[PDB]
RNA sequence: UCCCCUGCUCGGCGCCGGCCCGAAGCGUUUACUUUGAAAAAA
RNA sequence: UGGUGACUCUAGAUAACCUCGGGCCGAUCGCACGCCCGGCGGCGACGACCCAUUCGAACGUCUGCCCUAUCAACUUUCGAUGGUAGUCGCCGUGCCUACCAUGGUGACCACGGGUGACGGGGAAUCAGGGUUCGAUUCCGGAGAGGGAGCCUGAGAAACGGCUACCACAUCCAAGGAAGGCAGCAGGCGCGCAAAU
RNA sequence: AAACUGCGAAUGGCUCAUUAAAUCAGUUAUGGUUCCUUUGGUCGCUCGACUUGGAUAACUGUGGUAAUUCU
């Protein structure tokens, strides 16, 4: 079976989340996927698993020790407020515009070459 | 250079900021403030390292401008504000207050304090200033100008001010036998009693301060701050009581703690 | 202005005499007896012993009742008796100069796995270490140059995933059993 | 605020000047006493 | 190992104008020697 | 009045000045709403003459650098040394003008020349003493082909700002126009020598 | 969106050509000067309209040069 243990647990009233360090013990099996830690923390702290953010899981040498972090929020919109965008992209909550940097820089320069209202139609 | 600097490297930072090398290239350069660039502590480095309330440089920015940090009773929005010496950092959300006091070594440490002690602040005057119509003035070490002070305030003595009213409550005269605490140099944070002071004209007047365990040390006059009248301090001193214990007995204390803890 | 380290040091040293018969004979005797691989490992053992001896000589140069000498000597002596090269009886600063190469090479992991009583030969012990079998205090160690301490001496055992200590069978056993089941069924 | 702070400083300066005057008076009396004795 | 073989004007461990102590003021100059401060990090 | 080791310090008083290329003394903005018989109000943003404070910058004091004598005297009414009075400069000062006196440095190595010389923290070798390197991630200085001049701005003699010269060089319907990778990639040459 | 206004472009990055008491290093002084911004003070301290004036943007429209972040 797979069990986890918390470490360095603390609460943050001024940022509306809780920090912890997760020590995953999986002898024999491989590293468990992050949805397992999310649902285990959901049924451990009696919380809906939509506010469980875990990352930074590195497997130790020896086959069975895994150290990672975990954020336990108290709300979904509060988790939407103070969070980097890539974690919300990982949970399928946020989407990014798919434009490379070279096109944006060239479009900025082409808009810089012309004045007036024509900046709207020089860069599509 | 053709103008003022705006960047700061990680290895050019002071040791009491007390960072690492593999994390980044640049250090948080503090904005201009009441205290100088060297013996100040930015709010970002305090909230990110000493309290671990944030992981990156953006979460601490969100904390700083969500109006939850009270510096000297006032809210500060700047992330690189220099939080200087005897500055009261208060958070009204978690209900914990802090005061920045040097420990036995040369660093700042967290010091959780009672809220009612946060109502007053100690500061040391730098010079005596007469105003444009004979108004006496005080310039403290944190550049807090005070109009119409007591006439017995000297040039190198400390005063006790209130955070709300802003006026002076009481003062301590710089005299032999008062409790002292150094604020710079090799001796840093040591709690001592003033015993001797020799004067050198046109130079720096070195004073002699005696530690509470009989030890003796001497520093310059500019690195001298008075905290109490006699031997009883006016503020709550941190752990170790500014004793500056040497290597052998702290090794003994560490091995005793390791034996008892296991 | 990048964020790197650029800190490194050589751990061995090359001798002044490239061809000396007695030196080569002694080095090859050490390699054969203690199960080494080449001359660089015995040279690095000689180098760290030379650093320890030089530090002990520089400490013994100064007079007594010195806090720096007392602190550094006590720290060095406590580290050496923690490693397992000395004992509590010879707890002196001037007894450091009587230490030799085989006192350091006795504390190697390969020799301790060989002489603890779970390997046939020292080369078999090194092969068994290098293939992830021997663990110390629930930690799989796959390197022979692991200087064990005195408090971690009685915790040398096969790993839980190794067939020697109780675990799943290896690749040859499973393939041979599959061949036997295929031939007999 | 300017008016009340100036009045408070005037009161404090009057008290300090009275204390300095009586200190100088008793020092003059001590000087006369040591001159006589 | 322990203390001793540079002078006079303001004033405090004290006793009843008399005694010890402190001190605003200065003492033939150099090197050498020992202590103390301050002397950025890596 | 107050302070320094020390003022021609700060403050006080008297008599005036107070630049039209003009010192200040608010004709600015948001949210929440209002009490007392139209007046009277809390919390912020921006701007502001001056004085401290913070990041500085600038000119100064003492001491410390490689080789060379086939360099033994150097500088001076074209300021070299000092005095005085001024112009300019943000300030002291031959920084520069006007008048004076002949001063100033040198075997304890000035002056002249060379360097395959940016200085320092440092690096290699290393018993003890030394020798060689440091263009190179941190500090300071200098430049953006090389000289010269300048606008704006608190802060530049700035070059991913401007104006002319010389050398090289792009488009040109030949009248004209636009430039400076010792920034990141890349190319040529130079080479024993260095990546998307 | 655009444009007027304010702020920043003087920071960062690259190189070692010039430079041999020059640069730089330690110690000192500005009582011989300036200082954007932040912080604190001053901002009814002067004895004599319940909100003034016309210009330019952006925009609309008319063009020239073969050409420019041109007008």
């Amino acid at each position: 079976t797979v069990t986890i243990r918390t470490r360095k647990f603390m609460t943050n009233r001024l940022l509306q989340r809780k920090q912890m360090v997760i020590d995953v013990l999986h002898p024999g099996k491989a590293t468990v996927p992050k949805t397992e830690i999310r649902e285990k923390l959901a049924k451990m702290y009696k919380t809906t698993p939509d506010v469980i953010f875990v990352f930074g899981f590195r497997t130790h040498f020896g086959g069975g020790k895994t150290t990672g972090f975990g954020m336990i929020y108290d709300s979904l919109d509060y988790a939407k407020k103070n969070e980097p965008k890539h974690r919300l992209a990982r949970h399928g909550l946020y989407e990014k515009k798919k434009t490379s940097r070279k096109q944006r820089k060239e479009r900025k320069n082409r808009m810089k070459k012309v004045r007036g209202t024509a900046k709207a139609n020089v860069g599509a | 250079a053709r103008g003022p600097k705006k960047h700061l490297k990680r290895v050019a930072a002071p040791k009491h900021w007390m960072l690492d090398k593999l994390t980044g290239v640049f250090a948080p350069r503090p904005s201009t403030g009441p205290h100088k660039l060297r013996e100040c502590l930015p709010l970002i480095i305090f909230l990110r390292n000493r309290l671990k309330y944030a992981l990156t440089g953006d979460e601490v920015k969100k904390i700083c401008m969500q109006r939850f940090i009270k510096i000297d009773g006032k809210v500060r929005t700047d992330i690189t504000y220099p939080a200087g010496f005897m500055d009261v950092i208060s958070i009204d959300k978690t209900g914990e207050n802090f005061r920045l006091i040097y420990d036995t070594k040369g660093r700042f440490a967290v010091h959780r304090i009672t809220p009612e002690e946060a109502k007053y602040k100690l500061c040391k005057v730098r010079k005596i200033f007469v105003g444009t119509k004979g108004i006496p003035h005080l310039v403290t070490h944190d550049a807090r100008t005070i109009r119409y002070p007591d006439p017995l305030i000297k040039v190198n003595d400390t005063i006790q001010i209130d955070l709300e009213t802003g006026k002076i409550t009481d003062f301590i005269k710089f005299d032999t036998g008062n409790l002292c605490m150094v604020t710079g140099g090799a001796n840093l944070g040591r709690i001592g009693v003033i015993t001797n002071r020799e004067r050198h004209p046109g130079s720096f007047d070195v004073v002699h301060v005696k530690d509470a365990n009989g030890n003796s040390f001497a520093t310059r006059l500019s690195n001298i701050f008075v905290i109490g009248k006699g031997n009883k301090p006016w503020i709550s001193l941190p752990r170790g009581k500014g004793i500056r214990l040497t290597i052998a007995e702290e090794r003994d204390k560490r091995l005793a703690a390791k034996q008892s803890s296991g | 202005p990048v964020a790197r380290s650029w800190v490194c040091r050589k751990t061995y040293v090359t001798p002044r005499r490239p061809f000396e018969k007695s030196r080569l004979d002694q080095e090859l005797k050490l390699i054969g007896e203690y199960g080494l691989r080449n001359k660089r490992e015995v040279w690095r053992v000689k180098f760290t012993l030379a650093k320890i001896r030089k530090a002990a000589r520089e400490l013994l140069t100064l007079d007594e009742k010195d806090p720096r000498r007392l602190f550094e000597g006590n720290a060095l002596l406590r580290r050496l008796v923690r490693i397992g090269v000395l004992d509590e009886g010879k707890m002196k600063l001037d007894y450091i100069l009587g230490l030799k190469i085989e006192d350091f090479l006795e504390r190697r992991l390969q020799t301790q796995v060989f002489k603890l009583g779970l390997a046939k030969s020292i080369h078999h012990a090194r092969v068994l270490i290098r293939q992830r079998h021997i663990r110390v205090r629930k930690q799989v160690v796959n390197i022979p140059s692991f200087i064990v301490r005195l408090d971690s001496q009685k915790h040398i055992d096969f790993s839980l995933r190794s067939p020697y200590g109780g675990g799943r069978p290896g690749r040859v056993k499973r393939k041979n059993a599959k061949k036997g089941q295929g031939g007999a069924g | 605020k300017n008016k009340e702070e100036a009045a408070e400083y005037a009161k404090l300066l009057a008290k300090r000047m009275k204390e300095a005057k009586e200190k100088r008076q008793e020092q003059i009396a001590k000087r006369r006493r040591l001159s006589s004795l």
